[PDB]
């Protein structure tokens, strides 16, 4: 339960005042502060994201992980800050281009799983072989087994 | 009263076929949003099988 | 005859919605319809995805 903090950790304090304003639709007040998933369609739509009706299905099913009936506030966050990325910059692509380049020391156009290794377990936590494989399929948007330096770039992004 | 009866039948009625209408749109488009996933998933693999055709 | 004319309004709503709803019910069978050729050209492809890539 850590992967809210991206979704809080990158907002400025205005965006994240934002997408609770919005939030807070879900619940009609004097209540209990229940968050309906009811709420969840309009709300993408409230806060700019142009979902059809199916696509505002998916973003119910994707909440009401404990099946309460309700949204939470990282189901929430979590899923915008991968749609509507109204983030404190979250970098640039010319600091994740230097990084891209300290891993790809031969100049090969990506980072296989094994720079991707390395580097994690050069952090001092032990890594498996699917914790690896893991982040490379993230990265790797197009599937060609491989993270490259675009997909790199957009892979890093919002990341502290 | 056969028109006020007509409508509360009808008004009902009317409200019943709004209802069933209502039940179509739901499920033509739960079968819709099955097509949108089913064709959607079709083209996952209708595109990888041209990508797998390709390779 | 207001009555009627109420009536008629719903009486005609029914039917907007009659109509709607056998519209609805035909595009919930195609909607379905496709959910389900969608699915199975899914498998059809699918299928092909799976023999080509074996291939």
């Amino acid at each position: 339960d850590d992967i809210y903090k991206a979704a809080v950790e990158q907002l400025t304090e205005e965006q994240k005042n934002e997408f609770k304003a919005a939030f807070d639709i879900f619940v009609l007040g004097a209540e209990d502060g229940c968050i309906s998933t009811k709420e969840l369609g309009k709300v993408m739509r409230m806060l700019g994201q142009n979902p059809t009706p199916e696509e505002l299905q998916e973003m119910i099913d994707e909440v009401d992980e404990d099946g309460s009936g309700t949204v939470d506030f990282d189901e929430f966050l979590v899923m915008m800050v991968r749609c509507m990325k109204d983030d404190s910059k979250g970098k640039s692509e010319e600091e994740l281009s230097d990084l891209f380049r300290m891993f790809d020391k031969n100049a090969d156009g990506y980072i296989d799983l094994d720079e991707l290794k390395i580097m994690l377990q050069a952090t001092g936590e032990t890594i498996t072989e699917d914790d690896i494989e893991e982040l490379m399929k993230d990265g790797d948007k197009n599937n060609d087994g491989r993270i490259d330096y675009d997909e790199f770039l957009e892979f890093m992004k919002g990341v502290e | 009263d056969e028109s006020e009866r007509g409508m509360k039948v009808i008004e009902s009625r009317a409200q019943k076929d709004e209802e069933k209408m209502e039940i179509q749109e739901i499920q033509l488009k739960e079968a819709k949003h099955i097509a949108e996933d089913a064709d959607r998933k079709y083209e996952e693999v209708a595109r990888k099988l041209v990508i797998i055709e390709s390779d």
